[PDB]
Parts: C-alpha cells; sequence; structure tokens
C-alpha cells in the first residue's frame, strides 16, 4: 500500500520533517567538522562517508541562505510536505518533465503555474 | 528519503560509569549505539543531531544498572516505493545495472531497461548505448530512477529501481 | 586516593560578639 | 627455495628477524628461525668467545628478536644481532610517578616552578603540583576540582599559565609580607600562643600576621585579637584573585585595603 | 508543594543502603573518604551518615502522583 506516488505515509512518518539533499549535506558537513576535531574521539563510519559524497554529488546550491529561500516560496503554496524535497532536488526543466515524473503533480496545479515555480528553482541553482 | 525525527532510546549504564562525567557518558553511549543502523519501522538512521533530554535514571532493583530513557533528534533515511531519486551508476553488467542511493544500493535488470540502451561488453567500459551511439550511459553517471519495491535485509535496506519512465537519464 | 580535594573545601566563618569601641588603625591607598 | 621455501631475497638487512636459538655448537647459538632458516648466531651475536655463551643476549630455548644483518637461510646461518641497539623562574617539569617519591624531588626547586605528574586516584586524570611555601604544595586534582574540557590535554602549556602561574604570583606576595611566619608548618596550637604573647608588650597597638596550612594547602590564616580572645579567619587563593568572605579581589593590594576597614566591627 | 513526611522511613533506609552498597561493590566511585574499610555495607552506611548517597526517592502517592526527595533532603532516623 505504501506508495508515495499516491501520497500514503505511515503515522510515524506523516508528522516527520522532510529534508533536502543539499540541506542535509550541510548538517553532515557540520558533524564532520565537529568529529574531525575534538580528539580522543571516535572516527566517522563509512556510512557517514557514503552519505557525504552522496549528497555532495547532488548539491544544487552551497549557500546556507539559498536553502530557506527555495522552501519559503514553496510552502507559500498548497503543496504536500512530501513534494517538498523531490521537487527541490531534481530541478526538472519543463513542467511536463515534473508532471510526468511525479504523478501527483498531474491535475494538481496549472501548467504555467507549475513552470514559473520550476524556473525559480533553475534561477536559484548555483 | 532524508528526514528529521525525534527518536528515543533507553540505555543501561554500569555503576562504574557513575561519578562526574555521567551524562557525558550517556551521550557517548548514545552516539555509538544508534548511529548508522536501520529498522523496518523508521529505516536507516544516518546520524544523531542533538539529544533532547535525558530522563531520570531508574535504578534497577537487584542489579546495579540504571537505565536512562533518552530522546534524541536524528536524521533518518527511509525510501518509499515510487519515489524518484538520483543515484550514481556503480556497475554495468548484462544481468543488470548497479547503482547506489546513499547508504542503500539498487539494481536494474535489462527487463526494466527498454531495448534502446543495449549492452556494450565489446568496449573496455561496459555501457548501454543506443544504435547510433549518441546517448552513452556508462558507470559513474548520476542516473535517476524510481524505487519500485523496497526490501530490508536484517537491518539492511535493498530497494529495486527501474527505467520505464521517460526522462530517466542524464539531466 | 591519599590526596583528596583541597580547594573544593568550604571555609566556615567564625561568629563572635565583641562590643568594642573605635580605636583601631586607619586604612591606606591602593596604588 | 624448493625444500625450506625461504630464500635470501625475502630476508633483508635492517629488518628484525626473530632468531630462535635452540642449541650452540661451541660458543655460539645455532638454532632455527621462523622460516626454517637454520639461524646460526655467531660469537659477535652473544659477545663472548672464550667465556660462557650469549645467554643474556639470545634466549636459549625461546625466540629472541634481533636486527637481521645476514640473509643466509640457504647457508645455515643467521646474522641476528643479539643487542637491542643493533635492531634500531617558573619552570615546568614532566613525568611519564607516585606521591611519596614525588615529594622528594619537588623540595629542591625554587618558588614558582610547577611540576607535572599523573594522578593516582582515577583514570585520564592529571595533578598539577605547584610550589606554595616551604614544604607546602597544592596537588590540583583536576577532573581543588578544576573542571576543564578535552581539547586542552594535547597542549599542556596553557592550563598552567592560566590557572597556576597567576595563582603562584598571588601566593608569592604573602610570602614577602612584612608580618609572615611559619610556626613549624602553620600549626593551630602554635599560632594561638603567639597572639597572646604579642598583645602584652603593646596593649594599644594590636598586630596582625599571616600564615598558611600544611595539611590544607592553599588556605591562609589571618588571625586577629580584637579583645582577649584569639580569633582565626580563613582565606582562599584563587587563579583569578583571592576568596575572602566571598569577595573576589583582582589585585593583591585590594585585599589588605579592604581588610583595614573591615576588622573594626563588633561582629 | 511536597506533602509527604520529611523523614526517611525505615523501609527507604533499608532499600537505599542495600542499593548503594550494591553499586559500591560494582565499583562505583564512593562519595566519602574511606578511613580504611572495604565492606560495601559499611561504606554505604558511612555515606548515609554523611548524607552523600546520590539517590533520590520517588514516593508514589495513591492517586498517581509522585514526589522526588533527594536523600540529603530528608532526615535520617537511625
Amino acid at each position: 500500500e505504501e506508495d508515495a506516488s499516491q501520497l500514503i505515509f505511515p503515522k510515524e512518518f506523516e508528522t516527520a520533517e522532510t529534508l533536502l539533499n543539499s540541506e542535509v549535506h550541510m548538517l553532515l558537513e557540520h558533524r564532520k567538522q565537529q568529529n574531525e576535531s575534538a580528539e580522543d574521539e571516535q572516527e566517522l563510519s563509512e556510512v557517514f562517508m557514503k552519505t557525504l559524497n552522496y549528497t555532495a554529488r547532488f548539491s544544487r546550491f552551497k549557500n546556507r541562505e539559498t536553502i530557506a529561500s527555495v522552501r519559503s516560496l514553496l510552502l507559500q503554496k498548497k503543496l504536500h510536505k512530501f513534494e517538498l524535497a523531490c521537487l527541490a532536488n531534481l530541478c526538472p526543466e519543463t513542467a511536463e518533465e515534473s508532471k510526468a515524473l511525479i504523478p501527483s503533480l498531474e491535475g494538481r496545479f496549472e501548467d504555467e503555474e507549475l513552470q514559473q515555480i520550476l524556473d525559480d528553482i533553475q534561477t536559484k541553482r548555483s | 528519503m532524508f528526514y528529521h525525527i525525534s527518536l528515543e532510546h533507553e540505555i543501561l549504564l554500569h555503576p562504574r560509569y557513575f561519578g562526574p562525567n555521567l551524562l557525558n557518558t550517556v551521550k557517548q553511549k548514545l552516539f555509538t549505539e544508534v548511529e548508522g543502523t536501520c529498522t523496518g519501522k523508521y529505516g536507516f538512521v544516518i546520524a544523531v543531531t542533538t539529544i533532547d533530554n535525558i530522563g531520570a535514571g531508574v535504578i534497577q532493583p537487584g542489579r546495579g544498572f540504571v537505565l536512562y530513557p533518552v530522546k534524541y533528534k536524528a536524521i533518518v533515511f527511509r525510501p518509499f516505493k515510487g519515489e524518484v531519486v538520483d543515484a550514481v551508476v556503480t556497475q554495468v553488467n548484462k544481468v543488470g545495472l548497479f547503482t547506489e542511493i546513499g547508504p542503500m544500493s539498487c539494481f536494474i535488470s535489462r527487463h526494466s531497461i527498454p531495448s534502446e540502451m543495449e549492452f556494450d561488453p565489446n568496449s573496455n567500459p561496459p555501457c548501454y548505448k543506443t544504435m547510433d551511439e549518441d546517448i552513452v550511459i556508462q558507470q559513474d553517471d548520476e542516473i535517476r530512477l524510481k524505487i519500485v519495491g523496497t526490501r530490508v535485509d536484517k537491518n539492511d535496506i535493498f530497494a529495486i529501481g527501474s527505467l520505464m519512465d521517460d526522462y530517466l537519464g542524464l539531466v | 586516593g591519599a590526596t583528596p580535594a583541597y580547594g573544593a573545601w568550604s571555609p566556615s566563618v567564625g561568629s563572635g560578639m565583641t562590643p568594642g569601641a573605635a580605636g583601631f588603625s586607619p586604612s591606606a591607598a591602593s596604588d | 627455495n624448493m625444500l625450506t621455501k625461504e630464500t635470501p631475497e625475502t630476508f633483508y638487512i635492517g629488518k628484525l628477524i626473530i632468531c630462535n636459538v635452540t642449541g650452540i655448537a661451541h660458543i655460539g647459538v645455532k638454532t632455527r628461525l621462523d622460516n626454517g632458516v637454520t639461524g646460526f648466531i655467531p660469537t659477535k651475536f652473544l659477545s663472548d668467545k672464550v667465556v660462557k655463551r650469549p645467554e643474556e643476549r639470545v634466549k636459549v630455548g625461546m625466540t629472541v628478536h634481533c636486527r637481521i644483518m645476514k640473509i643466509d637461510i640457504e647457508k645455515f646461518s643467521a646474522d641476528l644481532t643479539c643487542r637491542t641497539s643493533d635492531l634500531m623562574i617558573a619552570h615546568p617539569s614532566f613525568h611519564n610517578i607516585n606521591f611519596k617519591q614525588a615529594e622528594k624531588m619537588m623540595e629542591t626547586m625554587d618558588q614558582g616552578d610547577v611540576i607535572i605528574r599523573p594522578s593516582s586516584k582515577g583514570e585520564n586524570h592529571l595533578t598539577v603540583t605547584w610550589k606554595v611555601s616551604d614544604g607546602i604544595y597544592q596537588h590540583v586534582d583536576v577532573r581543588a576540582t578544576l573542571w576543564i574540557n578535552s581539547e586542552e590535554f594535547e597542549d599542556l602549556d596553557e592550563i598552567v599559565a592560566r590557572y597556576v602561574q597567576p595563582m603562584a604570583s598571588f601566593a608569592r606576595d604573602l610570602l614577602n609580607h612584612k608580618y609572615y611566619q611559619d610556626c613549624s608548618g602553620g600549626d593551630r596550637k602554635k599560632l594561638e600562643e603567639l597572639l597572646i604573647k604579642t598583645k602584652k608588650e603593646k596593649p594599644t597597638f594590636i598586630p596582625y600576621f599571616i600564615c598558611a596550612c600544611k595539611e590544607l594547602p592553599g588556605k591562609f590564616l589571618l588571625g586577629y585579637q580584637p579583645r582577649g580572645k584569639p580569633r582565626i579567619e580563613y582565606v582562599t587563593v584563587t587563579p583569578e584573585g583571592f576568596r575572602y568572605r566571598g569577595q573576589i579581589f583582582p589585585t593583591v593590594n585590594g585585599l589588605f585595603r579592604w581588610f583595614k576597614d573591615h576588622y573594626q566591627d563588633p561582629v | 508543594k511536597r506533602i509527604t513526611t520529611p523523614y526517611m522511613t525505615k523501609y527507604e533506609r533499608a532499600r537505599v543502603l542495600g542499593t548503594r552498597a550494591l553499586q559500591i561493590a560494582m565499583c562505583a566511585p564512593v562519595m566519602v573518604e574511606l578511613e580504611g574499610e572495604t565492606d560495601p555495607l559499611l561504606i554505604a552506611m558511612k555515606e548515609l551518615k554523611a548524607r552523600k548517597i546520590p539517590i533520590i526517592i520517588r514516593r508514589y502517592l495513591p492517586d498517581g502522583s509522585y514526589e522526588d526527595w533527594g536523600v540529603d533532603e530528608l532526615i535520617i532516623s537511625d
């Protein structure tokens, strides 16, 4: 039953807080900054490493202020919380690419309404 | 997907760890207990960000241990089926393609591959080009996918990707 | 151990009752 | 290389090859090595040719590590060196010691030199012994509980120059006081008997003195006789100043300037 | 607004001493100077007289509430 395409999420995960791929990179980097210092401390696992490079390959932006911006303009609309990260990491070019990839965007908004937001993202992409 | 939830844990503490750096030791024993694990309820837990509070430690009657119900705020990574993610291409084989989504890897058979991306074992790099050799999709390419089925294997998630939807390639 | 905490100690002040007059030595400067 | 399976190209000069001497022909130690190479230790390996063998330099029956100086596993020899040398104003002391034996080395330095020694109570602790007076030393058992971090243990130069050097500079001023004594270590029986003998020669002018404890180092004794009853007031020396009636003085002079106008109350 | 008795009942003294002596025998750092003894019940009793046992007592009340009282807060009886 669990399909995020039809937006069905468990109760433990409905109230959860989504995160962006560029967003969590700064947290992981900060934790790496903390653990790389403070000696007589354990070194970081390889799982930490395999997620560092992972979100590093998909950093659409590296500014701290750029992150809250792209979400401020999204939460102003009437989108789901689940749509918040998948539509902020992939950064599709056309709104047809977005609606074809995400089935919940089809019929959810107007095409040009969607595309203006999409262009905002490509403008924010560094 | 990377999320941010407040999780809880109750840890036991041996009486030799009482004394001045007690709560610091509770922190230590939490950092190195619930980091980098995975579950069939919350999924893969990346790292813990902060520790909300330490409960009061109830001395176990009979034994010397005292357990400490601590709630923490960590970032967890739970993929759902049908989510459309980016990943990097790890291994190109006639049996299927291997990718890696952060801490969890997936695999794509030629059944999920339409016949355009043909095999290329004659080349030194195994890639999946097409008939006129313009779209070259080889190892180490940020190739999107769609998780069409999840699987956790003894505290280890293993989903399965596909290539049937359009705009699943190079950006 | 044989050498416990020395400076974490609490200096108890001693109370008294001596209703004397004022015939003592003056103060000085701080430089 | 076909039977023993160990040639001279694997074993090199400079690397330590463990040579197990199991017997000796005449004066040497001819045994086997780890690779079956017949390790024949010569008389230069034991350092004795007409006297007893190198039993102190090569373990007879066991394996003895030596610096490999000959690759002769096919020649039934092993140039393995039996010697260990063949295989290869406010001072701050160090210690890589106990408390009784440390008391005998810290009596010969001057006033201000601070020693560094491991603790003896617990784990990952360090005790800062700094010189106070003649025979008085404060063993700051940090965790005198001075709570610190965990980044500072790599550099042991600032925990003294921020917490003990100002403490030693504040403690040295009371030693050079105009009315200082020792009373054989700051004994409580010897200090009450001095104020009652100094008050008789001058009943009008009342004197004051200053002394420290030997069993509780870091606390000074400020005794005063406002009337025919001796009275003792304590004071603590701090890394930032002094602790007198709970008021912290930045400089050493403000304590006396605050006391000259505070001891005239009836209490 | 703690309303319970301010005295350590005799059951709390038995359980606090037995528990503190178990923690001491499992090598827990003592709060008091040992004048040179080694039994953990003698040590736990010495610590109780110095009011240095690091334990608080959660006194459930019958309605469901509870009150925590440090051990150094209430008046030891024997």
